[PDB]
Formats: structure tokens, sequence, C-alpha cells
């Protein structure tokens, strides 16, 4: 059995403007096998009713998924994506940074 | 349009 | 432009948790137009693109029937693959499939595809001739012999040169306002100091479709492949994609760097600098 660890990116659909509604994205790609757990976090707490895309993969056979939810960025609030996968000894947290 | 598949 | 139709299928066994899940997703380029998931509770509510609805209920019924039979076929495949590798009934295993056709701007067939991977490793592929197979190992040789005996490649060839090309052309016509529209990237360069000595220049491309794009940094007109951080192209959720490329540059040398962008929706390639 070969395993590939996920690449994780956290970012907004549109350029972020404090006080304006947007979508928060966590894109996980490059992983194998397909089982994976992804949460989006607001100030460290799990956001409910997050949706995701349908399981698909790249031509190198590595899987990808987009998890997403509506959000209104502010100065105060912190957002992140938490991912778990068989390749990870502990969940991996990636913070949202509007410059990436 | 989907393709009929064959068992490996 | 040229276009592709591709189905990406994943079958995954899960001993003790029911039968293997089968999911098939169909795309035209980077637009998903159909899903069939054996775990969906309401197959009728399963997403289809709008230019698929216009094809009517008999079209949907014929596709649904083949997807249902494909679920059973991929479960047969997973049972056989477990045996070909002497594997226990305890573990989860994965069979992936990609199949479909690529056409040029006139709609003519460029090439067909029908290939498989097991547990993330290539297993068997229909060759570009649409007549012969490439098998990765002695297990895939068993599949190859069975498919040769049953003349399976001739059935696949007929789908790839016939049904696949014909329906891709129909989808492109019905969806021409979206599927045949390339949206160019919106581009800018940002600057992020890292110390008194260096800063990152990041070249952004936002809002583009399809996903294929080339983004590169040059220093004095020389490509900086080894020193450029290039993130994977990523979906925005509005059909479009995003990508960035970054280099670390010495303070004061920023104007020696140029970012270069190629994309189908641009009338001409872009050259951009900081400020």
């Amino acid at each position: 059995m070969i395993q590939r660890t996920p690449k994780i990116q956290v970012y907004s659909r549109h350029p972020a403007e404090n006080g304006k509604s947007n979508f928060l994205n966590c894109y996980v790609s490059g992983f194998h096998p397909s089982d994976i757990e992804v949460d989006l976090l607001k100030n460290g707490e799990r956001i409910e009713k997050v949706e995701h895309s349908d399981l698909s993969f790249s031509k190198d056979w590595s899987f990808y998924l987009l998890y997403y939810t509506e959000f209104t960025p502010t100065e105060k609030d912190e957002y992140a994506c938490r991912v778990n996968h068989v390749t990870l000894s502990q969940p991996k947290i990636v913070k949202w940074d509007r410059d990436m | 349009f989907v393709k009929k598949k064959y068992c490996l | 432009g040229s276009h592709s139709m591709r189905y990406f299928d994943t079958a995954m066994s899960r001993p003790g948790r029911g039968e293997p899940r089968f999911i098939s997703v169909g795309y035209v380029d980077d637009t998903q137009f159909v899903r069939f998931d054996s775990d969906a509770a309401s197959p009728r509510e399963e997403p289809r693109a709008p230019w698929i609805e216009q094809e009517g209920p008999e079209y949907w019924d014929r596709n649904t029937q083949i997807f249902k039979t494909n679920t059973q076929t991929d479960r047969c495949s997973l049972r056989n693959l477990r045996g070909y590798y002497n594997q226990s009934e305890a573990g989860s295993h994965t069979l992936q499939s990609m199949y479909g056709c690529d056409v040029g701007p006139d709609g003519r067939l460029l090439r067909g595809h029908n290939q498989y991977a097991y547990d993330g490793k290539d297993y068997i592929a229909l060759n570009e001739d649409l007549r012969s197979w490439t098998a990765a190992d002695t297990a895939a040789q068993i599949t190859q012999r069975k498919w040769e005996a049953a003349r399976v490649a001739e059935q696949d060839r007929a789908y790839l040169e016939g049904t696949c090309v014909e329906w891709l052309r129909r989808y492109l016509e019905n969806g021409k306002d979206t599927l045949e529209r390339a949206d160019p990237p919106k581009t800018h360069v940002t600057h992020h100091p890292i110390s008194d000595h260096e800063a990152t220049l990041r070249c952004w491309a936002l809002g583009f479709y399809p996903a294929e794009i080339t983004l590169t940094w040059q220093r004095d007109g020389e490509d900086q492949t080894q020193d450029t951080e290039l993130v994977e192209t990523r979906p925005a959720g509005d059909r479009t994609f995003q990508k960035w490329a970054a280099v670390v540059v010495p303070s004061g040398e920023e104007q020696r760097y140029t970012c270069h962008v190629q994309h189908e929706g641009l009338p001409k390639p872009l050259t951009l600098r900081w400020e």
C-alpha cells in the first residue's frame, strides 16, 4: 500500500474585505488513499453545515476535495482548516492568511 | 454520456 | 479551443461497512456535469449541469442504468483484484478509472483514454491505438488476457470514437456560453518583506477558466524555476480557478523580476512587475 499525504490550501473565493460576505475554502489535494476528515474552524471552533465537492482525482491518481462555507471576514475573527489523514500522526491545522 | 464498463 | 470529456471513477471497498462505494464524476474540461454515487440516498436529486437537463428524461434514464450496472462491475473488479494480489478480505482497497476523449477545435478526435489504477498504482491502460493494452504486472496480465478473449477493446474503441465524440460535441453546442468561453486571469503582484535583506514577490492569477495556466518568474529575463514556489491550481467555487507563484528577492532588486502569465482567455501573454 502506497500513501500520499494531502497538500492543504485555505483561501477565500473573492478578495477579502472585512464586513463583506465571502466564501471560505479549504482545498485538499494530492492524497491517497481517499479517506480524509476536514473541518473549517472559526476562532478554533468547528463551523457547521460545511459543504464539499464530489470525490475526484488528478491524472496522477491523487485525490482532491474542496470544503467550503459562507463567511464574513473581520479584523477580529480567525479562520482555519483542520485535516486528518492516515499519513498524519496528528491533525494538521492551516490558518487562513489573506495574503496566501 | 457514460461508458459501459467491464470487470477486471 | 480544444476540449475533453472525462469520467473519473472511484470504487473503494470497506470490509464490515457494506459493499464498496462507487462514485463516477463526468467532466467537460474543468466543468463537472454529472455525478453518480452509490451512497447517495436520492439518485434523482443527484447533480447534473443545466445543459444536461435539456436532453430529457430518456437520456437521464439510459445513463442512470449504465451507472447502476457499472457499480456492480467495479465490485466484481475489486473482488477479482483482491484475489490477483493474494490479499486478505480484511483491508480496504481502491480501484480508479479514467476514460473519455479529447477533440480539437473542429470537433475531430485527437485521442481516446481508458485506464485503471489499483491502490494508487497504474494497473492497465488501453493504448492510444484503441486496440492493444499495457498491463503493469502479472495480475494486470490476467485482466489483459480476459479482455483480449472477450474483444473488449473493440467495444471501448466504438464508444471512444463514436458516443464519446458525438456527445461531447452536443454538450459543447448546448453549453456554448460557458463551456466555450475562456475567462482570463485577473493578475497582480504583492510584496511581503521577510527581513531588512529580502522580500517575497507573489504573482497572483484569479478568476480564470479553464484551469490550465502557466505562471513563471524571471530574473533579468532568466527563468527562476528552482527558486519559485508554485502552489497547485485551486478551485474558487464559482467555476473559476486561482494560482500564485512566489520568489524571494533581495531588497532593492524588485524591478529585475518579471512575472509571466499564459492562458487561453488572454488575447496576449502578460508581463507584470511589482507596482
